[PDB]
RNA sequence: GGAUAGUGGCCUACCAUGGUUUCAACGGGUAACGGGGAAUAAGGGUUCGAUUCCGGAGAGGGAGCCUGAGAAACGGCUACCACAUCCAAGGAAGGCAGCAGGCGCGCAAAUUACCCAAUCCUAAUUCAGGGAGGUAGUGACAAUAAAUAACGAUUGGAAUGAGUACAAUGUAAAUACCUUAACGAGGAACAAUUGGAGGGCAAGUCUGGUGCCAGCAGCCGCGGUAAUUCCAGCUCCAAUAGCGUAUAUUAAAGUUGUUGCAGUUAAAAAGCUCGUAGUUGAACUUUGGGCCCGGUU
């Protein structure tokens, strides 16, 4: 305990992952589209309960 | 342009100004927008009138193209529009010649210049003139 | 009989014990007397900027235990010192001496946040630079 | 100076922002419907709020009042032009039965869908914002416009769009000459 | 009686001793120009109104005054004070809280542009003039509408606006807008961000790093070698050309309580009684009954 350096430690030493390059995703009403069809026909996600972000189980 | 089919409402007559005012739409389908001078001469065949009589304003396209709507305005003569139309609707329409005025920052200091000076200047011009070979 | 009048003509008893009690009101006390405009370092101010004297690390409040980051700011416009919070992770090596930086409040109204004693105030910009700007690399300060 | 230009929003976001229900239902709607932001409901709600204030305003007066007969009168006739209420139900009551469904489906996005000259209520859309759409004989492209009750006879493709017979647009042209290009 | 354009302690001479005040005078503060109005509200109400309209007051402070019907006029003079400019060292000339613009102050606010074409204004006056006013430039203050993709077959055609641009409209002349020859989508493209995922407050019991350190956190709280809370990745969520932050204010606040608070113990019944102002204050004075007229059902 006691830090007046070392401030930003972990931010400094925390190992850099870049963002992976991924689709792009639409925008204004076809991302609500995509929102509509991704929570309203793939209901799948029902485990007695609709879990929006599961985990990967 | 292609079937113009020029119309002319509310075309009360003003004798006041001696001319013939109307709000004219022009119907140009499967075209962007008919000229001025088109428009001028084409409503001076159909009022069987002269091309410097008439005169048209203000045109506004409606939207998607179509038509567009604007004002227009015929007199009696070519001296009544010359008299009666602004100088920039006449060298518009070429039936007249632009003033050379000169920009308004210069010609307010040339009127600033001439006021600190009284007088026609002659002798002071003159004395300025002796003083400086003196 | 409720305590207070209820005549038809106690309308003036009515005003003024009125006036009387809202002085215990906090906010209408404050905003009477004027101690934003007064006492309170900013002035009733949003925003001010300010000269940092020093970096400090402030002990944090039980049950946490951390040292916070921080730095003892004079404001320009007031002369009055006082502590300001760097908030982000590492933001404090962004600041350094005689760095002219705005401060903005904490959030609560001229109180201090959880466990951070005293300190009112955090910075935003440093010399026209966004903080965050700055910790996330969308800017570059000039150190200049 | 120049008289003040009056201005006023055109909705109102709700408190509660958070309302998993509210935020259920107002996702079906926008699935639905084709609505691009929450906004667009949001505007809906508000004028159905304003409109249904006026309504239990106006029914709070006494019966064969004259403020009552004109504004109510008014507001109906106005809610059968739109084509929001219907014919049928030409009481007072219903403007308060309302619900903002019917105003979603009083719009141009959904009404060109239901004349069928669309895929689907995106088709719709994209259709409508590319000036291919027309009420009347005038290009619109306004996804809400609210189509009134002798409109909808009348919505077709636009005479200046490809698809209403006019030029065949830009990239069928550029394919064209592309073609013949190689044919040559 | 003077003075006034005129009433008047407006001023002057003589005379009487009066005028205001606990129904809050006088004095002090106002981060106070007043109002029409603005935000938010079941009803009551709370806060704000420098600012587009009306009425005031000011031209750095203060006074005096000429002209004129109209001025205590400042883009008119006179003096002092405080600034400040050019001097050839004897002299002279100023008030941007107009327009732009510069410095300073700050968290805080735009071009030293074009034009009298509108709306008006003035003059001897249709014609001239007008930084009044309009146009344009900056402008995520705020408001309106609304692109960032649609369809087909299991990879293809078809459409389009952003962005250019002959042209015309537009305009005082222009810039943009409305239209439109031609050009202008296939993703690494023409790539939407802002905050957040323990609860209020739906959305991760996913991975890597840190190990009460860094740090996060409006509040409760998370973190001390298995972090659903820190830093990263992926995923997801809310709003979305907007989102967050700070301050102030409003609703929530029946925590300002007239409607509508509480006083035994949570804060609160003065130690008790008298008592002026103030608030409130027992009942009773014409009722009941007949005969018609004319309105609405």
């Amino acid at each position: 305990h006691g830090s007046l350096a070392r401030a930003g430690k972990v931010k400094s030493q925390t190992p850099k992952v870049e963002k992976t390059e991924k689709p792009k995703k639409p925008k204004g009403r076809a991302y609500k589209r995509l929102l509509y069809t991704r929570r309203f026909v793939n209901v799948t996600l029902v485990n007695g309960k609709r879990r929006m972000n599961p985990g990967p189980s | 342009s292609d079937a113009v089919t020029i119309r002319t409402r509310k075309v009360i007559s003003n004798p006041l100004l001696a001319r013939k005012q109307f709000v004219v739409d022009v119907l140009h389908p499967n075209r962007a927008n008919v000229s001025k001078d088109e428009l001028r001469e084409k409503l001076a065949e159909v009022y069987k009138a002269e091309k410097d009589a008439v005169s048209v304003f203000g045109f506004r396209t409606q939207f998607g193209g179509g038509k567009s709507v604007g004002f227009g305005l015929v007199y009696n003569s070519v001296a009544e529009a010359k008299k009666f139309e602004p100088t920039y609707r006449l060298v518009r329409y070429g039936l007249a010649e632009k003033v050379e005025k000169a920009s308004r920052q210069q010609r307010k200091q040339k009127k600033n210049r001439d006021k600190k000076i009284f007088g026609t200047g002659k002798r002071l011009a003159k004395k300025v003139a002796r003083r400086n070979a003196d | 009989g409720k305590g207070k009048p209820r005549g038809l003509n106690s309308a003036r008893k009515l005003r003024v014990h009125r006036r009387n009690n809202r002085w215990a009101e906090n906010n209408y006390k404050k905003r009477l007397l004027g101690t934003a405009f007064k006492s309170s370092p900013f002035g009733g101010s949003s925003h001010a900027k300010g000269i940092v004297l020093e970096k400090l690390g402030i002990e944090s409040k039980q049950p946490n235990s951390a040292i916070r980051k921080c730095v003892r700011v004079q404001l320009i416009k007031n002369g009055k010192k006082v502590t300001a919070f760097v908030p982000n992770d590492g933001c404090l090596n962004f600041v350094d001496e005689n760095d002219e930086v705005l401060l903005a409040g904490f959030g609560r109204k001229g109180k201090a946040k959880g466990d951070i004693p005293g300190v009112r105030f955090k910075v935003v910009k440093v010399s026209g630079v966004s903080l965050l700007a700055l910790w996330k690399e969308k800017k570059e300060k000039p150190r200049s | 100076p120049r008289a003040p230009r009056t201005y006023s929003k055109t909705y109102s976001t709700p408190k509660r922002p958070y309302e998993s229900s509210r935020l259920d239902a107002e996702l079906k709607l926008a699935g639905e419907f084709g609505l691009k932001n929450k906004k667009e409901i949001y505007r809906i709600s508000f004028q159905l709020s304003k409109i249904r204030r006026a309504a239990r305003d106006l029914l709070t007066r006494d019966e064969k009042d004259p403020k009552r007969l004109f504004e109510g009168n008014a507001l109906i006739r106005r809610l059968v032009r739109v084509g929001v209420l219907s014919e049928d139900k030409k009481k007072l009551d219903y403007v308060l039965a309302l619900k903002v469904e019917d105003f979603l489906e009083r719009r141009l996005q959904t009404q060109v869908y239901k004349l069928g000259l669309a895929k689907s209520v995106h088709h719709a859309r994209v259709l409508i914002t590319q000036r291919h759409i027309a009420v009347g004989k005038q290009i619109v492209n306004i996804p809400s416009f609210m189509v009134r009750l002798d409109s909808e006879k009348h919505i077709d493709f636009a005479p200046t769009s490809p698809f209403g017979g006019a030029r065949p647009g830009r990239v069928a042209r550029r394919n064209a000459a592309r073609k013949a290009e190689a044919s040559g």
